[PDB]
């Protein structure tokens, strides 16, 4: 499994897994945000 | 006070528009004054200058060039003898030329002195060159190769044949034809590409529908074919100055009026 | 470009976590079925 | 009076009526028989918009207003205060506008220049007598024109916009509209381009080529058009500009009557997804 | 596109001031199929003016009909029967004027369809005599009969029903719009504005009263349900925006033609008509869909939502600036007149 | 008959250009450069190669989220249906946030994709335009693209950021729909009595207009002296020619001033970015600070009066 | 049959069945899931 | 099977698998979350 960087750059595939897990994390918080259960700023009741 | 009001009857709203007035009256002044760096100071018909102030005309601009070429300095002022006379005395008047205007360069056929150096890429080599100087370059599949096809002057008349095609190495594209004269006194003649067509069959509408060309060759309606043993001379070879590629040009742009004449003189 | 032994190496790692991906995913579903099944029925759910 | 090169290129001939006799300079402009019918045209069409404006209720600029005919005269002349002024400078704008492109091209033969500027010209002049000729004489009435008013022919788009309850849907104008869109994203483009080569970022530069110009474009979009192909490419999103425009406002009322949106239903119909 | 295509030659009316474009650019042979198909049915014979036993003496279970003498009460049940029955694809029983009636007993409210005719009796003349500010705009109106907005069919052509809400979904909502719908001219306008403004009352406007801001809490989506209403209004009379505007300056009453009160009047009256005599009749109409005379052949009587076909502006002007063109067909019925007077 | 230079007539193929060496810090180009007959017919053959950063794969992923998104609730919207996605997608949508929420977080159900969509593919143009700003950097050449794209994100972000925070309102934004944000675009004008009368909104279509008729002038120029090299513009501008000469005269003996071939590329720069920098001033101007343009225009002495050829209607409603 | 590879090239034509085949079954999915009888995630009645 | 890695390129192979899979995976879950039944965040009752 360490030959998955014979292939791909090292580099070039860090900066494209960070900028994929940022753009996901925020995705995800966005859309927690557009949720009423799971909006914690909101605040809305359980149930 | 409303949400917009300023003074009663100002509001933001127009205050902001007379913003802009001031700002795009200050750059219509800054356009103008980039509108004069070449041309410019403006002269008399008999060559004293005209007076431009400082607020309008701007100080030269100097462009460093590349290839430790120098610096260019805009609004060049050429210095070769005007071989034309006034037709009238006053201001405003044609000139008429003191001699053949196409030879001359004078009217459609007046060149600017451009520089006596050929144009070279990003990589220091020749940017216009022949395609003998280099087979890595050849006319693309599909469209018709203009060498071995006879040049046709705007009578009719055949003039020489293609011999070769001169390129352009940044842009692919054919800069000129090397025409063999019919009539020799093996002297060659610059052809412009954008002053000839092409008329094989795979050009358009014949590629298409599969119809031969009646008769291919390459025509040139700017001059007739007396007139293309008098085209410039490239003074080397598989190099063409930049100089050498502004009076080919410059000889055919004249063609229409003094070679072939059918703008010269009104049409009705 | 690659030559034969490559190839069977590389297909050998790609087998392999291709296997993983789909356990995982099987996982997945094995748990997302007991959660709230997919397939309605004539009923409809 | 000269550009610092202009006297060599001040020469007989080109001309395409007069020749000799209005083949001269006034000032920077070149006269030629066409000159001397665009001042005809243009003096008699703006001392008669002046005169509208004098009779008119207001000097106010943006006010004036020189309504075409009530759609009641037809095609005929109808009076000079009851839209007939409209009418005599229509045919001196279209006298003026047509005498500017043939002037155009007296200059262009003179200069041993090809005759795009006045082809381009015309596409403008279509799009005008379009508005102004063709359309009113579809509808059979010359008061189906835009009046000659600052703000007054800005009511009339608005009003013919909504004549069809939705222009924005009407097939032509998105083109128009998009063709628009594209010759101005496409010139700030090319002026960035140009600029960019002969205006390093670093000031007191080497001048950059048509091969950083070529690498720019490559390196942002993935493609170049090329100096050639700009150029093309921008004037035929020009002129598509003018022509569409003038194709979507000839075929509303002329060969469509109903609300825009209603034309789609055809789409809408096939019997593909009926 | 159309057929008959628009094509030159064509006809052009002129509402505004020339050069304001303000005007109506129509296909002469799409009129000529227009006029056509608005043309009004003769009458069965001359009214019967002269006196005679009341309707209410004579039959025993009349409600609405009281003041009507027993042979004005036949011709009006004859005429509605033209105007009301469909003479094609009626169930046997139901043909001719048994379509509202029991043929043993007359005196019966047993369809469903004669307790909803005397609803309508009672709107037809309360629209004749309570709303004449549209319907007889200055004495010279044409008024309404049964055939204004039935045309001869058993349910209005051009009827609508409130448009079911959307199930609450976390991916793909349209906000009842954003989807091609007939009623607002194959557009993406939102394609109920008829319950914003013809059931409840709601002002269709949205633009300031000044130059400045100030309390005007109207926001872009609410003027497309403006937007949206408004090309019913068009649509539903064939015209078009500078019919009723100078659209310039929509919102000024000053520079809009007098077709645009009487459109204001038609939207108040229209909005009457939906609460105060076609919502009710939800009581009335059988929802099995198939008490339903013809079951669902001749449209359908209720809604997604259970709701009463209501009356839009294309209900019964059907495409035209005036209902049949503007002719005076209730002149020759002065059953359905309420209080009103159309004669001449 | 001339040749008037809309098509080539030869083209030549060769090497293709790589591009010229990047500065060490810049990543290698990708793809594998091709060339396209029918696109060497009106420009250069040559497709690619492509200069994908940090900055591009970040750009293209936002906007790939924002898509899908706006793609997914458009398809959801016609219940999923490829057949009625196709039929129906220039009137789909993804609508904007509804009124009762202000500037608050919009749940799923009532625009919360909306502001989703709009952050990513925000995030993605702001991306793509310092992507802008570096590759011209990158070569040395001066950073004009990236400001004229400024001027057209400006108008962008107004549209549906900046206004609906200053409204207080994302349904003051625009929807991501073909027809929906023409309707939107018409509504805008209705709301606000007609933008015809907004004085920014002149000016962006005189500078639009203005843009359109530059480069029918100057394409229409620049190929009636190509014959002359006037296509060389920036060879030009270094080193004056006939072409030059010829364009400048044309247009001084025509309309008695011309440019030159750099300032006439500084009057298409400026005419481009004016039209979206004063349509953006005057967007953010209404609902804000003008609420009716009509009214403001009869209040300035703008809007004709006209000739009342039917009496004024009083409003029946009081 | 086994001629036509002589023709077409195995990678390009691998290329093109793959993708056109992931395409024809999302279309197919996503029809079914238009229907009311076939969309097995909402679970409408039978009959 | 492993000769496919001889005509198709392992890493952009690799680059378009992981594309694809991704934008499949958001699909799902994009329509899961269309659903009543199966929208997790907002978890509305079976049956
Ligand atoms: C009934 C309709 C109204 C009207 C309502 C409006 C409204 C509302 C607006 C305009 C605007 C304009 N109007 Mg107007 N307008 C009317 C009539 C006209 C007429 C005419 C002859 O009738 C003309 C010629 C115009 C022309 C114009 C332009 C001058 C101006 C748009 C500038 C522009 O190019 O931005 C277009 C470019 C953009 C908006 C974005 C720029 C680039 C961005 C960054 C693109 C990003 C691409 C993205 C990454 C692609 C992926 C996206 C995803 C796939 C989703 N209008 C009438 C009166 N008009 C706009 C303006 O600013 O005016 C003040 C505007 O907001
Ligand atoms: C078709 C592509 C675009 C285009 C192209 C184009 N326009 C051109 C050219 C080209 C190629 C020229 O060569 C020519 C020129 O000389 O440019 C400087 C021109 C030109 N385009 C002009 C304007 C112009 N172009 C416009 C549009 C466009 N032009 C298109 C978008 C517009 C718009 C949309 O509003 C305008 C206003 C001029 C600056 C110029 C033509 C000058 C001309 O015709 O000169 C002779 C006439 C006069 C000097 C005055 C005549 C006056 C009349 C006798 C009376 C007034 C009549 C008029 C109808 C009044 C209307 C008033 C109301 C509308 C307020
Ligand atoms: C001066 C004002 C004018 C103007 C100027 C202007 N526009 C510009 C620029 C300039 C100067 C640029 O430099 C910039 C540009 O890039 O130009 C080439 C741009 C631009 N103007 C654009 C559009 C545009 N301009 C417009 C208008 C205007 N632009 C004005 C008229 C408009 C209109 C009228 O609405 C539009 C639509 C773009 C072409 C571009 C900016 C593009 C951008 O920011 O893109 C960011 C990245 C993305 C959104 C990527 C999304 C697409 C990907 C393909 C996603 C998918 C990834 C992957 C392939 C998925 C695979 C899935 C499969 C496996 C299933
Ligand atoms: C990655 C790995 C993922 C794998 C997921 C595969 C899912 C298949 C699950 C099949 C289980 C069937 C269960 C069942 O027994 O379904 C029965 C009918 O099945 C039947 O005919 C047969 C139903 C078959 C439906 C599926 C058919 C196509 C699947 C093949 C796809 C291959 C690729 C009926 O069920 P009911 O009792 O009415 O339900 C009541 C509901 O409230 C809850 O279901
Ligand atoms: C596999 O892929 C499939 C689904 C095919 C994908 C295909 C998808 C398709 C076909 C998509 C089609 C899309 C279309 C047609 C889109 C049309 C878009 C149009 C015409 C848009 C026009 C105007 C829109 C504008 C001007 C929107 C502007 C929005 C802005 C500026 C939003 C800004 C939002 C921000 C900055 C959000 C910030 C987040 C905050 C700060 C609020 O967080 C609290
Ligand atoms: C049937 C019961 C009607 C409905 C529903 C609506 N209208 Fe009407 N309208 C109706 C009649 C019989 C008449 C004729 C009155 C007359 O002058 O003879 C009208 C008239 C109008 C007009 C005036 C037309 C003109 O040229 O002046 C307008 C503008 C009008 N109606 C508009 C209108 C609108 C917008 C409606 C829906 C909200 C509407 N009407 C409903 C009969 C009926
Ligand atoms: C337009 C304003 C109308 C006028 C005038 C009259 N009617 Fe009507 N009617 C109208 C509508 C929109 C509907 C549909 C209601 C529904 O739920 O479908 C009706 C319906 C009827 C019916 C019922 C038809 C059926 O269900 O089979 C009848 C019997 C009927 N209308 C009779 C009727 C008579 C006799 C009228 C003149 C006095 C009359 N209607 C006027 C709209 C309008
Ligand atoms: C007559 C039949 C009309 C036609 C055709 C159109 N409109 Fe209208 N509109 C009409 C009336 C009577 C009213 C007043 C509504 C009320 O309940 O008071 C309106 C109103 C509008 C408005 C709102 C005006 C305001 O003050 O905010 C708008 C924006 C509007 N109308 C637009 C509009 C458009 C775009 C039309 C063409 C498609 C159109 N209207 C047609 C009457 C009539
Ligand atoms: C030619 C066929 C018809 C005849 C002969 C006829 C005859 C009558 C008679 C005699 C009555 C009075 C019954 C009584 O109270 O004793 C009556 C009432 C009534 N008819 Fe008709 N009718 C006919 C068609 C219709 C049709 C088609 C409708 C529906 C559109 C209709 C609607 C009514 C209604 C609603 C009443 C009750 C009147 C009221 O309550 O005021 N009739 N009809
Ligand atoms: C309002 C007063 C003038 O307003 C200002 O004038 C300058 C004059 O160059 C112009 O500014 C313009 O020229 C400057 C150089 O001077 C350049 O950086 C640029 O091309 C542009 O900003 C604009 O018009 C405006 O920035
Ligand atoms: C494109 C160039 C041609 C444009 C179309 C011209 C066709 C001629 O069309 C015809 O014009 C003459 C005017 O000369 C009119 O002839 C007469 O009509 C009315 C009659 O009161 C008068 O207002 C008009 O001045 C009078 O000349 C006809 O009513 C019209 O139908
Ligand atoms: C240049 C474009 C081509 C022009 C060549 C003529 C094309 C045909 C136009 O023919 C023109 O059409 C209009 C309406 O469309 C008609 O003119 C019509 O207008 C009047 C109103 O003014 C109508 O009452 C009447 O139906 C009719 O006379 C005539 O038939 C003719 O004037
Ligand atoms: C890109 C970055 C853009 C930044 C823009 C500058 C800051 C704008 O500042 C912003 O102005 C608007 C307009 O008053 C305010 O908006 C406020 O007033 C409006 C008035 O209608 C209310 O409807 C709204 O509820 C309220 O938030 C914001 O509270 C403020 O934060
Ligand atoms: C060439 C030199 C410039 C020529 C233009 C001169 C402009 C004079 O500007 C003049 O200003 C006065 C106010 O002082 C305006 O006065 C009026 O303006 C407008 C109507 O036009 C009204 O909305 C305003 O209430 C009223 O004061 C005149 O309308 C304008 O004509
Ligand atoms: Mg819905
Ligand atoms: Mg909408």
């Amino acid at each position: 499994m360490w030959r998955i960087w014979m292939l791909f750059d090292p580099r070039r595939t860090l900066i494209a897994l960070f900028t994929f897990l940022f753009v996901l994390a925020i995705f995800i918080h966005f859309i927690l945000l557009s949720t009423e259960r799971f909006n914690w700023l909101e605040g809305n009741a359980m149930e | 006070m409303e949400t917009g009001a300023l003074t009663g009857y100002m509001d933001v709203a127009q205050v902001t528009l007379y913003v802009f007035w001031l700002f795009f009256a200050g750059l219509i002044f800054y356009l103008r004054r980039e509108d004069r760096r070449e041309g410019y100071p403006l002269e008399k018909d008999d060559g004293t200058p005209e007076d431009i102030g400082l607020v309008w005309f701007p100080k030269p601009k100097e462009f460093t060039l590349p290839h430790g070429r120098g610096t260019a300095t805009a609004g060049r002022k050429d210095q070769r003898k005007e071989p034309i006379e006034k037709v009238y005395a006053w201001e405003g008047s044609p000139f008429e030329a003191t001699g053949n205007p196409l030879l001359d360069g004078v009217g459609p056929a007046t060149w600017a002195e451009r520089d006596d150096h050929p144009d070279l890429t990003l990589e220091g080599v020749n940017k216009v060159v022949p395609l003998r100087a280099d087979p890595d370059y050849y006319p693309c599949d599909g469209d018709d190769d203009p060498r071995g096809m006879t040049v046709y002057g705007a009578d009719g008349k055949a003039a020489g044949t293609v011999g070769d095609l001169w390129i352009d190495k940044a842009d692919l594209i054919v800069r000129y034809l090397e025409v063999e004269l019919a009539d020799q006194p093996k002297k060659t003649v610059m052809v412009p590409r954008e002053f000839m067509r092409v008329k094989g069959p795979n050009t358009f509408f014949n590629k298409l529908i599969g119809l031969p060309s009646t008769q291919p060759g390459i025509y040139v309606s700017a001059l007739n074919a007396e007139d293309f043993k008098n085209i410039p001379q490239i003074k080397g070879n598989d190099q063409i100055t930049a100089l050498e590629e502004e009076k080919i040009t410059a000889y055919f742009g004249g063609g229409r009026l003094y070679s072939t004449k059918e703008h010269a003189g009104p049409a009705l | 470009g690659l030559s034969e032994d490559e190839a069977k190496e590389f297909h050998k790692i790609f087998v392999q976590s291709f296997i993983g991906f789909t356990v995982v995913a099987i996982i997945a579903h094995l748990l997302a079925w007991s959660w709230r099944p997919w397939i309605p029925g004539p009923e409809g759910y | 009076a000269l550009l610092s090169y202009e006297r060599k290129y001040r020469v007989r001939g080109g001309t395409l009526i007069g020749g000799d006799l209005f083949d001269f300079w006034i000032g920077p402009f070149y006269v030629g028989f066409f000159g001397v019918t665009t001042l005809f045209f243009s003096f008699l069409g703006t001392a008669l918009i002046i005169y509208g404006a004098a009779l008119g209720p207001t000097w106010n600029v943006w006010q004036i207003n020189i309504a075409p005919p009530d759609l009641k005269y037809g095609l005929g002349l109808a009076p000079l205060m009851d839209g007939g002024l409209w009418q005599i400078i229509t045919i001196c704008a279209i006298g003026a506008f047509v005498s500017w492109a043939l002037r155009e091209v007296e200059i262009c033969r003179k200069l041993g220049m090809g005759l795009h500027v006045p082809i381009a010209f015309g596409v403008a002049i279509f799009a005008y007598v379009t508005l102004v000729v063709i359309r009113p004489l579809l509808l059979g009435a010359w008061g189906h024109g835009f009046p000659y008013g600052i703000m007054s022919h800005l009511d009339w788009v608005s009003n013919v916009g909504y004549q069809y309850l939705h222009f924005h849907y009407n097939p032509a104008h998105m083109i128009a509209v998009s063709f628009f869109f594209a010759t101005t994203f496409a010139l700030g483009l090319h002026g960035s381009a140009i600029l960019s080569v002969s205006n390093p970022h670093k000031k007191g530069d080497p001048i950059k080529g048509t091969e950083h110009e070529d690498t720019f474009f490559r390196d942002f979009m993935g493609y170049s058009i090329g100096p050639l192909g700009i150029h093309r490419l921008g004037l035929f999103l020009a002129l598509s500009a003018g022509f569409w425009s003038a194709v979507c406002i000839v075929i509303s009322g002329p060969f469509w009557v109903g609300g825009w949106p209603e034309w789609w239903d055809w789409w809408l119909e096939l019997p593909i997804w009926s | 596109c159309d057929d008959p295509a628009d094509r030159p030659p064509l006809d052009a009316d002129q509402v505004g001031f020339r050069g304001v474009a303000m005007e109506q650019v129509k296909n002469p042979r799409l009129e000529d199929i227009k006029r056509a198909m608005n043309e009004v049915p003769a009458p069965l014979y001359p009214p019967i003016e002269g006196d005679g036993p009341m309707a209410s003496e004579v039959y025993e279970n009349v409600q609405v009909l009281g003041d009507l003498t027993a042979d004005q009460f036949t011709r009006l049940m004859a005429h509605i029967t033209e105007w009301v029955v469909p003479k094609e694809g009626v169930p046997e029983d139901r043909q001719g004027c048994n379509y509202c009636h029991n043929p043993e007993n007359l005196a019966e409210d047993w369809p469903y369809t004669k307790i909803v005719s005397r609803k309508m009796m009672q709107m037809t003349r309360d629209i004749n005599s309570n709303w004449q500010d549209h319907v007889n705009p200055n004495g010279e109106g044409a008024g309404v009969t049964c055939y204004t907005c039935h045309r001869g069919n058993a349910v209005p052509q051009a009827v609508w029903f409130t448009s079911p809400e959307d199930r609450p979904t976390a991916v793909g909502w349209d906000n009842g719009q954003n989807h091609p719908t007939a009623a607002i001219n194959y557009s993406s306008l939102p394609e109920d504005p008829f319950t914003e403004y013809l059931l409840e009352d709601n002002a269709a406007r949205v633009i300031s009263a000044k130059a400045l801001p100030n309390g005007n809490a109207s926001n872009i989506m609410d003027t497309e349900y403006v937007y949206a209403m408004m090309t019913h209004m068009s649509q539903g009379l064939g015209v078009n925006c500078t019919y009723c505007h100078n659209t310039r300056s929509m919102a000024e009453w000053s520079q809009s033609p007098p077709a645009r009160a009487i459109a204001w009047y038609g939207i108040q009256m229209t909005r009457t008509v939906n609460n105060n005599w076609m919502a009710p009749l939800a009581s009335v109409i059988p929802t099995d869909s198939s008490d339903w005379i013809g079951g669902t052949e001749f449209g359908d009587r209720l809604g997604p939502t259970g709701d009463v076909a209501k009356v839009n502006c294309t209900t019964c002007h059907q495409n035209v600036f005036k209902p049949l063109y503007g002719a005076k067909m209730l002149k020759d019925h002065p059953e359905l007149w309420g209080e009103g007077d159309y004669s001449a | 008959s001339e040749y008037q230079n809309i098509f080539t007539q030869v083209q030549v193929r060769g090497p293709t250009y790589p591009g010229v060496p990047l500065p060490v810090g810049n990543e290698p180009r990708t793809g594998k450069p091709g060339f396209n007959y029918w696109l060497g017919k009106i420009g250069n053959a040559q497709l690619g190669p492509i200069y994908l950063g940090w900055l591009g794969v970040a750009s293209l992923l936002c906007g790939f989220v924002a898509i899908e998104i706006i793609g997914l609730n458009m398809a959801a919207s016609v219940n999923w249906s490829p057949i009625e996605f196709i039929r129906q997608l220039p009137w789909l949508a993804l609508e904007p946030p509804a009124p009762e929420y202000g500037l608050s977080l919009p749940p799923l159900q009532e625009g919360g994709w909306w502001l989703m969509a709009g952050f990513f593919l925000t995030a993605s143009i702001i991306l793509w335009w310092v992507r802008s700003y570096r590759r011209a950097v990158q070569l040395g050449m001066g950073t004009h693209v990236a400001w004229a794209f400024a001027s057209a994100i400006w108008l962008y972000l107004v549209l549906g950021f900046i206004r609906p925070l200053l409204m207080g309102s994302w349904a003051e934004a625009v929807p991501f729909g073909i027809f929906p944000h023409l309707d939107w675009t018409a509504a805008f004008s209705i709301r606000y009595g007609n933008l015809f009368y907004n004085p920014f909104h002149m000016l962006s279509i005189a500078f639009l207009y203005g843009s359109t008729l530059l480069f029918a002038m100057h394409g229409a120029t620049i190929l009636a002296t190509s014959r002359f090299g006037g296509e060389r513009e920036v060879e030009q501008i270094a080193d004056r020619g006939t072409a030059t000469e010829r364009a400048g005269l044309f247009w001084r003996w025509t309309m008695g001033f011309n440019a030159t071939m750099e300032s006439i590329h500084r009057w298409a720069w400026w005419f481009a970015v004016l039209t979206t920098l004063t349509g953006g001033i005057g967007i953010l101007l209404t609902g804000t600070v003008v609420d009716n343009w009509y009214l403001w225009g009869v209040k300035h002495g703008v809007a004709p009066a006209y000739p009342e050829v039917y009496p004024p209607t009083p409003d029946p409603a009081a």
